[PDB]
């Protein structure tokens, strides 16, 4: 499946593929954003009479984003939410076309035994609805959030990178009464202004801020409380891709000292599909930003990268604009948003 | 008379006890002073080379160029206010940088000497036999035990290697010369370097200057590293009473990981460095540095970007620490080798009384 | 409303998450409360034997008898000052002593109830039907709900059981009792007891009273008992949707030793004991009662003895603090049994959703 038939028709394809390879398209919300736009672009114009046909071409239109850009994990996240909200009304509407039990919400022995409308409405209202879910996730966070953490305790702070965190920890540092002391990481050959405009920051928010050497994690961690990750990504058994640098050696370093572990991030960010590798999906940054000279440099073959992995076991709650979840309960959610077809395109 | 107070940035919260303050531009002092110890002292201040090994050697060297320049007063005994000139080289050198192990070793060394030949002598017959007493014991706990632990890597090493590495230890760098020269294996070399000081670099320049397969790297910059390799090698600076690793910085952390990814490690020690005085954390005692060490914006060391930060005095509210002398985790390195070969560091004091 | 504030013990210094001092003994009380509430509130005040599953039970009941003899007035309608009395009746155990997730339920069931019968139905036939459907739900939320997990530990529970136990929980007292008498077996029955309740005694005593065997147990040495222990049950009170154990005393620690040694722990619940809340250590949200408990020498519980103990203010700074409920892990109390009989702490609200 080419561009053959999406030319006149719609046009911001070429331009996404551009903002995607280029990165001129920064942050897993602006990307969602975009995805989200050229959505109601399809929406607005194409031409269906069918429906089948239609989905087709949408997961073929999905395959087709995934191809030009995999990293862009929210992009996919939210076709897919908005292929399940169609798939629902597909389901209802077929109901009263031909004119049903099941113990739950869902069933698997449905699966085994042989099974025009205004959808376009209900599509529409579905981004609509997306959207509206990725203008706020701090705002149903807050809640199971300035509930953990309490006075004369310590945390530690890897990633300083996902914007929600930041915002996370300092509704944390609003109240009057509460109290803490602040350890942060900084991660360096793709993190480090990030960590210093945290640490800023939190100095201007008046609190008692500490900048650490990523080597010295091991001089202080028997005073560590808590343990906080900057996840950019959320997927199947639990674990998540993260917003580069300096997270996976500190969690480890936390698991062995028993220390825990939190995630704050989302259901934009949820994805269903498997992390069956980090080879595949975790990429690299550039060598030439490490060291100066070339043709010595040939020898010289340094390795650095950008994303992080992290596996299921270290983290242990992932609390959400829904509410407080567990890595061996995500995958429900995640079922909860996107339908058992759209997985595979 | 000397200096003090003027100290600069904030002075934090936590972990106040050590000197890490001060006389980085010199303003009047004291008047019948030998110059090399200050030289000296400046040197290690502004230091970016030196870890653990040399240090020491250096201030031997210093003390037998004083010795050598030494000259008996006309009036009193070759050691009256010598005591008095000691202390003070001793206070200038803990203004400057502490007094490591080692050095508190040579110390007790010298008083030693001091009292083996008590005043009743000439001049150029004393320090004649002193001076070379002293090369002699050089030559012997130190370089000797160097060569025999070089020669104990050696064999260590069996059929295909590929080795991640750490450290400014001069010990390590010879060794892994000596895998690449006069061994001709299979020895792979990965780097990691660190912010406070740089010896990742200076041993990855040392590695080029051989042509050395050399992958770098950092402390970070690890979990996607070991995806065949296997060995993982360490240079401490002292071992105490405890057994505990009572080293430089980033250690710990690569221990570990080394220790979750399966297989295990090796440091390499000295038969002098051991101490007396106890202690089980990073707290207790530290090299404590100036935050100047957390100013430059990556890449290289002379840069110097107007960026987003520059300031600490004028910071209302932030406590930018570094530490600089860790203590690693007792069980976690297996292998130290030192003058008898080869032995578990549940030693700790075994050569201590054996002295 | 009464009396509010105005108590001794101090706010200290550590822990101070909730609340600590409230109405014992009773002057200008309000002429519309009901005795019952008073009498309850009385007992749990200075209670022994009820913990989590029975004071349910009996609030129930409390409920129940004040909607007996409430009917509908000629000016206020049936959903008028109901639930404002309910409120009322809700802040007043509050201010008491704090509650539990059950409770919490419990009420939030009465409020639905009292919604869904509309005000214009006959006020006889409205509270005959209502009283009916409360006993019903009763029965089948805690009765069939305890007798379904009476099944649940009969097919798991081997052919000869040790049990080792912590607390006064009603439906394991019913369970061994049950293994004892009716189904008939040998039960060697360990039960673990702290300084200030007598939880364990107390379910001793019983056990005694139908004739087993039994082994009292005190903190300062449980492994003696272990170092042949073969099956334990710990003291359930609420379960979070994360997959612990919010409950009584240091049957962490006897957990913890449980997972070094040998076998998991296990531990039996009702399907409403659920919340869809969530904790994960010992400062969260503490339950606390006076420091008082621990005053006299041990032995019995009123007894008003001279000696030496008696000081919260008058030595130079005294604080005798405690706790009553705590953390239970995740990793270790694999085994739950409910209303909807089987699974795993590991899948903390499947069954959240399913109701």
């Amino acid at each position: 499946h080419p561009n053959a038939a999406t030319s006149d028709v719609n046009v911001t394809i070429d331009t996404f593929v551009a903002k995607l390879k280029r990165r001129q398209v920064q942050g897993s919300y602006a990307i969602a954003l975009e995805t989200l736009q050229l959505l109601m672009r399809f929406i607005s114009a194409a031409r269906w009479n069918h429906v089948n046909d239609l989905i087709e071409q949408i997961r073929d239109l999905g395959n087709s984003l995934e191809k030009a850009h995999p990293t862009a994990f929210s992009c996919g996240n939210v076709i897919r939410r908005i292929l399940a909200v169609l798939r629902d009304e597909v389901e209802e509407d077929t109901m009263s076309t031909t004119v049903v039990a099941e113990p739950l919400i869902s069933s698997m022995f449905n699966l085994l035994q042989k099974p025009k409308t205004d959808y376009r409405q209900v599509a529409i209202q579905g981004i609509k609805d997306l959207i509206d879910e990725i203008k706020n996730i701090d705002e149903g966070i807050q809640q199971i959030a300035i509930d953990l953490i309490h006075d004369h305790e310590i945390l530690l702070t890897p990633t300083p990178d996902s914007k929600t965190v930041l915002k996370f920890l300092i509704t944390a540092r609003e109240r009057s009464n509460r109290t803490f002391t602040v350890l942060v990481t900084e991660g360096f050959p793709n993190n480090t202004k990030n960590a210093h405009e945290f640490a800023k920051k939190l100095a201007q928010h008046n609190i008692e801020t500490l900048v650490v050497p990523d080597s010295a994690v091991f001089a202080l961690m028997s005073r560590v409380g808590k343990v906080i990750i900057g996840t950019k990504a959320v997927f199947v058994n639990g674990g998540t891709i993260s917003s580069n640098s300096g997270v996976s050696s500190v969690c480890e370093c936390a698991r062995e000292f028993r220390t825990p572990v939190f995630a704050v991030a989302g259901l934009y960010k949820l994805s269903p599909l498997y992390p069956f590798d980090v080879e595949k999906f975790v990429e690299f940054g550039g060598s030439q930003r490490i060291l100066p000279r070339m043709d010595p440099r040939k020898r010289l073959d340094t390795v650095n990268q950008i994303t992080d992995y992290v596996p299921p076991e270290n983290i242990d709650i992932y609390i959400t604009n829904v509410g407080g979840f567990n890595p061996s309960f995500i995958y429900r959610i995640a079922w909860d948003n996107y339908k058992q077809i759209d997985v595979h395109l | 008379p000397g200096i003090s107070s003027v100290i600069p940035t904030v002075l934090e919260q936590s972990f106040d006890n050590s000197s890490l303050i001060s006389v980085k531009e010199l303003l009047l002092n004291k008047d019948l002073i030998h110059p090399s110890i200050l030289l000296l002292t400046s040197h290690l201040a502004h230091y970016k080379i030196v870890g653990s090994i040399p240090r020491c050697i250096a201030m031997l060297e210093v003390f037998q160029i004083v010795i050598k320049d030494y000259q008996t007063p006309k009036g009193t005994t070759l050691s009256r206010n010598l005591t008095s000139y000691l202390s003070h080289q001793i206070d200038l050198l803990k203004k400057a940088r502490p007094l490591s192990v080692t050095m508190g070793n040579a110390i007790r060394w010298l008083k030693q000497e001091i009292s083996l030949i008590d005043p009743s002598t000439p001049d150029k017959a004393a320090k004649k036999d002193l001076c070379e007493k002293i090369g002699q014991f050089a030559k012997e706990k130190i370089e000797l035990a160097d060569q025999l632990i070089i020669d104990n890597a050696s064999t260590q090493i069996e059929e295909s290697t590929t080795i991640v590495t750490y450290g400014s230890s001069k010990v390590l760098t010879e060794l892994l010369l000596h895998n690449a020269i006069s061994l001709k294996k299979n020895i792979k070399v990965i780097v990691v370097d660190s912010r406070p000081l740089f010896e990742g670099r200076k041993m990855a320049e040392t590695l080029r200057n051989a042509g050395v397969n050399v992958m770098y790297a950092l402390i970070t910059s690890l979990d996607t590293i070991f995806n065949d390799v296997d060995y993982v090698f360490l240079g401490a600076h002292s071992i105490l009473s405890n057994g505990f690793l009572y080293s430089r910085a980033g250690t710990a952390m690569l221990a570990m990981s080394a220790k979750r990814r399966n297989i295990p490690v090796l440091v390499c020690c000295e038969s002098l460095k051991f101490s007396q005085r106890v202690q089980l954390d990073s707290v207790t005692f530290n090299e404590l540095a100036d935050p100047n060490d957390l100013v430059n914006i990556d890449y290289e060391n002379p840069v110097e970007r107007r960026g987003n930060k520059g300031a600490l005095l004028n910071q209302f509210i932030k406590e930018r620490k570094f530490e600089k002398k860790k203590l690693a985790m007792e069980n976690k390195p297996k292998g130290n080798k030192i003058g008898g070969k080869k032995g578990s560091e549940g030693e700790s004091k075994d050569a201590s009384n054996e002295e």
